[PDB]
């Protein structure tokens, strides 16, 4: 809609930005945790070579 | 919130352009991650 | 046709905050629920197994 | 009776609506979990085909 | 609650109509679910 | 007696209705949980057809 | 009185309460009849 | 005695009825749980027939 | 409690009537339960 | 003594009645549970017949 | 407690009557229980 | 002979309440103690065993 | 405590009478228990 | 809430439009997920 | 000394009597429990005869 | 404590007499217990 | 020294007596606990005779 | 003084305290003599 | 080009404190995470084993 | 403004913040280049 | 030094005496318990004779 | 920039110094503990000679 | 503490005398304990 | 320096003395336990003669 | 100025802070050089 | 050369108290750490075992 | 602390003297302990 | 800030430096003795 800019007359910009930043950082950490525990792991998969040997 | 109307317009413009830049960077990163390790 | 008066009872700001929080929590919960079944897309060796 | 519309002169409409919404969401989640626990499961039942294979 | 009589009557009308719509949706959903997996 | 309608001059109607609603909902949930655990279960009894096989 | 209700209000509330409770009991009785016709327990 | 009706000049009626109702409901639940655990159980006793088999 | 004497008399009458009705219902229910599943 | 009726000029009647009622109910429950555990049990003793069979 | 002397007399009379009735009921119940299941 | 002045130091009502509570608790405790010895009167199969 | 002297005398008399009655009841009960189940 | 009637109408219009856009996105995503990994 | 009666000008008689009574009751209970655990027990020692037989 | 001197004398006399009676009762009880079950 | 009686101008007599009596009772109980657990026990040593034969 | 006692009261309390402490110690000594005559420990 | 107004909403001091704390915590977390994989640089016997 | 800063102060702070952030990112990039030259992970 | 008597113009005598008494009692108990657990025990050492046997 | 010295018009120097000192001490302890558990240990590696043996 | 100089001096004298008596008692007790059970 | 006596114009003497006394007592106890735990024990080492035997 | 320091005080504090930090980093570098000379880890 | 002004920011009393407490705690910690390694001086049977 | 300068001098003198006496006693005790059980 | 003047800071700094240097000298001597007893590196 063209009159969507009035959303900032209801929501306080400062809290919106702080919540966005915190939620994005937490989501990044959580998704990295989730991906690390599958077969898509990039650290402990001996590519290119194995270094503990 | 106490904001006027012109301030709301300016904040909306800057917020939209920043969100679009962030989404573009995320899309590029996901393109690289798909070119490296396809998951689907 | 007079449903637009629902905002004369419910405060819009709290409604929007609750909707956003509930939708995010529901998305997380459903993704975790689906991950644990046989519909998993990460640890299902498609297209290729990478650890091996 | 035909004078049932006076129930809103005793109960506050706002709290009634909030309680209804919360109770319905909680009941929906609970019933979906209960149905998932039984043998009517639709996710992990290998229909139409097993995917972890 | 502070509500007058006309406001109570209007709220009752709208509440009844919305509850009936919700119940119709629920009935259709259970019809589909029964057509998929009969439980009884 | 025929003068029972004075029971609302001692008990407040609003709290009476709220307590009735809450108690009935809790009782319904509790009775369903109790009946589910016996041999009257309607979900996990393979009727009409077993779906996980 | 204690609650503040008058006498006519008490009469009206009693009438509506009795009607609603009887409707609820009728619905419960019908549901139990159906449940007995499906899965007898006694 | 015949002057027992003065018992309500010492005990407040409203709290008396609230306590009676709560105590009776709790006693009913307790007696049902006690009876269920004995050999007088009516649910899991395979009468008239067995439904899980 | 603040109740007068006539109010006490009326409350006692109604309380006695209700308690007797409740006891009669319990007695009938126990008669049916004994007819179904004797315990003693 | 014959002047024992003065005991109510020292002890408040209302709390006396409330304490008596509560103590008697608790004692009844406790004695029924204690008797149930011994060999005087009347529920799970297969008299007149056994119903779980 | 604030009670007068006549009120104390009346309360004592009613209390003794009720206590004796309760004890009579308990005695009858124990007689029946002994006739059913002797314990001593 | 002047022992009756003991009630000018101790409050009568608290004395009676404490006496009643202590006696009830003592009765319960002594019945528990006796119930766990070979003086038990309930689970001693006299006059006859009922769970048989 | 605020009690006078005559009140103290009366309370002491009634207290002693009640204590002696209670002790007599206890003694009779213990006599019956000894004739039933000697412990010493 | 303190809102007037015109503000209520405007908020309702924007809320419904945004909710419909969100639902359209959800149904497109579910169509893609069904074309990838059927579950029913 | 002969002026020991002044000991009540320092110690409050009421608390002295309350403490004495409480301590004596607690000591009686404690000594009875201590003696019951040794071979001086008078209850479970089969004298004069054994009743659980 | 607020007690005078005559009150102190009276309380001391009664306290000593009661303590001596209690000790005599304890001594008699211990004599009986020794006659039943010698421990030393 | 000969002027030791001034120690009561520093220490309050009442608390001194209360502390002395409490500490002595606690010490008596503790020393009986300690002695009962050694081979100096007087209760459970079968002297003069064993009563729980 | 901190406690509020005068000098004569201090002297009297000291005399009575010493007398009572000596009596208590004498009783303890007699009891220990009897306990040694029964069960020597050292 | 008017992004410099972001400091008229966010307080400069708390922003700097939060950045410093978050960066330190992230550095510790990533070093610990890397230490537990096969990219470990301490316990890999390179260039030589010292305990042996 | 809510924070109380003027416009010129905001401009100066933004300039210095950008300069410092870019220097920090340059150092991070150099460190990651060295770490890749030592132990390739991808 | 000869001017050590001024140490009571800094430390309050009453608390000093109370702390000394408490610390000495605790130390005495602690040292007796420590010595009891070594081979210097005087109670359970069968000297001059065993009493339980 | 060359106007970095204005950073002390925003951050209080005293708290900055205290935080720096505390963080450096904690980091030193943490890093000295982390290295000790690896094969770079300098204490328990029998160099130059074993002392317990 | 509020003490004057003479009070401090008197307290010091008595404190030293009492501490020396306590130490003498301790020394005698350890002499006896060494004559019974030599630990060193 | 020779002006070290000004250290008492910063540190309060009373708390300094109390802290020194408490720290020294705690250190003495701790070092005694540590030395007892090791091979330098003087109590349970059967020197000069073995008691308990 | 939130912290209440003048411009000259800020300049002097920055100078001293920079000097002390550089000295600390020099000591750290020397210590790490010695540690690498003794026990190489990379 | 103007380093003597650090006491115009930091309070000397708390500085000395913190220094003393930290040094005592560090001394205790390092002695415990050294005791548990093979550099122990108490239980190393030098110059002679005493409980033997 | 409120102390003057002469009081500081006096306290320093006494503190140093007492600390040196304490250290002398500790040194003597450690000499005896080394003469009994050498540890180094 | 702390209330000290400009000369008190100089005096405190001088005494603090002297005491810290003495403490470090004692530590160095103790570590020298420990190295002559138990060489750890
Ligand atoms: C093989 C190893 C060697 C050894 C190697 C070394 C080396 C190397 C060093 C020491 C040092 C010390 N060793 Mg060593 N040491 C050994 C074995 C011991 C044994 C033992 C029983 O085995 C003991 C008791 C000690 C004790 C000591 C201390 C004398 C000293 C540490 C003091 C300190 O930390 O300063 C504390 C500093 C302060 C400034 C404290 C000031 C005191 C204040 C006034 C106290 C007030 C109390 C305060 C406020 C706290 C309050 C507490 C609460 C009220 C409870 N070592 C063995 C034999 N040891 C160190 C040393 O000598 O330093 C000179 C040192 O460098
Ligand atoms: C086989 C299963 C599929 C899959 C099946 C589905 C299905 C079906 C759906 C999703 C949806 C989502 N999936 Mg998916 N998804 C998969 C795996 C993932 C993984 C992962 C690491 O594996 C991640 C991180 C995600 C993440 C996401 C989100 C983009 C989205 C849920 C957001 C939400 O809750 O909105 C709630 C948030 C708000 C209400 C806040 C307001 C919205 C804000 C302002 C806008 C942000 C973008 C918005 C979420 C739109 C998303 C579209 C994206 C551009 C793709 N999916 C796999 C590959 N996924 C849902 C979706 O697409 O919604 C449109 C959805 O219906
Ligand atoms: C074999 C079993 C079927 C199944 C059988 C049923 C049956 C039967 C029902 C549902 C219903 C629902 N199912 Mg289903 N459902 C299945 C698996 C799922 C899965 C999943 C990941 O597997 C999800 C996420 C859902 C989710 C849903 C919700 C859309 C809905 C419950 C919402 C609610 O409680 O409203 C409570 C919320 C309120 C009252 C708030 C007020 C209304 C708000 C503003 C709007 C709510 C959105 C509305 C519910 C959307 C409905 C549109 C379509 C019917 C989807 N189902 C499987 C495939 N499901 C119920 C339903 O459809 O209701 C209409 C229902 O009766
Ligand atoms: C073999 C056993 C049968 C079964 C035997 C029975 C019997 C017998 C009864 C029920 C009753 C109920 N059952 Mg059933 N029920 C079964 C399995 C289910 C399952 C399931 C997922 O398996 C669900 C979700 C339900 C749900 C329900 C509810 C509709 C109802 C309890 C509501 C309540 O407590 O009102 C309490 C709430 C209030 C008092 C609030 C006031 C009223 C509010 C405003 C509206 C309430 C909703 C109303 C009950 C809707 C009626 C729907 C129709 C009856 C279908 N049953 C199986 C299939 N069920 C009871 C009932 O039907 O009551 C009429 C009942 O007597
Ligand atoms: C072999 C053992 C017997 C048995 C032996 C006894 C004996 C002996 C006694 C009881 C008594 C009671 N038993 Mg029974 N009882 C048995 C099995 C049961 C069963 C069951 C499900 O098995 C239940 C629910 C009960 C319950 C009861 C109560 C009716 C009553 C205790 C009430 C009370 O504590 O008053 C305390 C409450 C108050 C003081 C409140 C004041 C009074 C209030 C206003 C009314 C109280 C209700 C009144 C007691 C009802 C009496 C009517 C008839 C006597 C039944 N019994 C079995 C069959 N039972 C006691 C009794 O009958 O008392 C008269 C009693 O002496
Ligand atoms: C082999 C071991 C001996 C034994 C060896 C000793 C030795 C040795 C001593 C005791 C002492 C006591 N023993 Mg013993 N004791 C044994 C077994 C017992 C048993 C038991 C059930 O087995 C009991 C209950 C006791 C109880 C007692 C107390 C009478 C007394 C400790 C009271 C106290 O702490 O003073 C604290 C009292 C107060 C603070 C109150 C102040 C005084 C009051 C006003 C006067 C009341 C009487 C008072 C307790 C004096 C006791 C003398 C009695 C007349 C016997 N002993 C066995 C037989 N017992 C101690 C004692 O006799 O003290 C004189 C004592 O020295
Ligand atoms: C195989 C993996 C490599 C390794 C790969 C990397 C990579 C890649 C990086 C580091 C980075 C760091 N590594 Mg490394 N690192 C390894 C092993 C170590 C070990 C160790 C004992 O093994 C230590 C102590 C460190 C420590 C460090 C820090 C210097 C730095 C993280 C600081 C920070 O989070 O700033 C956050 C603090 C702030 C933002 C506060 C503001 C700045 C303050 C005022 C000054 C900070 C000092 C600055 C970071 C020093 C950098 C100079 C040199 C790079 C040393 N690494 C192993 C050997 N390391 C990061 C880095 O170098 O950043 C430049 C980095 O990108
Ligand atoms: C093999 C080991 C020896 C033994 C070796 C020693 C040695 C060595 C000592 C003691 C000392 C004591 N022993 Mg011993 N002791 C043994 C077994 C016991 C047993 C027991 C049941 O076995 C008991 C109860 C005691 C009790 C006692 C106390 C009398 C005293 C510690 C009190 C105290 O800490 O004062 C602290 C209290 C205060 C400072 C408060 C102030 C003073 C108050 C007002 C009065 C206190 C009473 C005073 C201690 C009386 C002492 C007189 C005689 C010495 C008995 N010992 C065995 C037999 N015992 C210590 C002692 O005799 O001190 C003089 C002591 O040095
Ligand atoms: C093989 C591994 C080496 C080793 C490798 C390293 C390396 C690499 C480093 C250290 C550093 C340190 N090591 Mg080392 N270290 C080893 C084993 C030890 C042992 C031990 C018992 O084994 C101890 C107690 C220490 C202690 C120390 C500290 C002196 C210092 C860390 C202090 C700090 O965090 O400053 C933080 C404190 C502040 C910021 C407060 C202000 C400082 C005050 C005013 C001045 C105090 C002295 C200061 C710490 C400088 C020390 C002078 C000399 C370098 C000793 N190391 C072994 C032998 N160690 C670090 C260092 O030397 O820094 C200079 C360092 O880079
Ligand atoms: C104000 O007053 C006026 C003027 C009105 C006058 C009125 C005065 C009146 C009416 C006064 C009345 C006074 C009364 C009735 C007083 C009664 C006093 C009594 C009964 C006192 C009894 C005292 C008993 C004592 C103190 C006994 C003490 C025993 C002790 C401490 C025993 C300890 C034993 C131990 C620790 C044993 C341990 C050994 C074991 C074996 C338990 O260890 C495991
Ligand atoms: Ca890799
Ligand atoms: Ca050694």
């Amino acid at each position: 809609n063209a009159n969507l800019y009035k959303i900032w007359l209801i929501l306080d910009p400062r809290r919106v930005l702080v919540s966005i930043v915190a939620f994005q950082i937490v989501l990044g950490l959580l998704i990295h945790m989730i991906v690390l525990s599958t077969d898509l792991n990039w650290l402990d998969d001996n590519i290119p070579v194995s270094y503990q040997a | 919130t106490g904001l006027t109307d012109d301030e709301a317009k300016e904040f909306h413009a800057i917020f939209m352009q920043s969100m679009y830049a962030w989404f573009g960077l995320v899309v590029i990163a996901h393109l690289l991650a798909w070119l490296y390790r396809p998951w689907l």
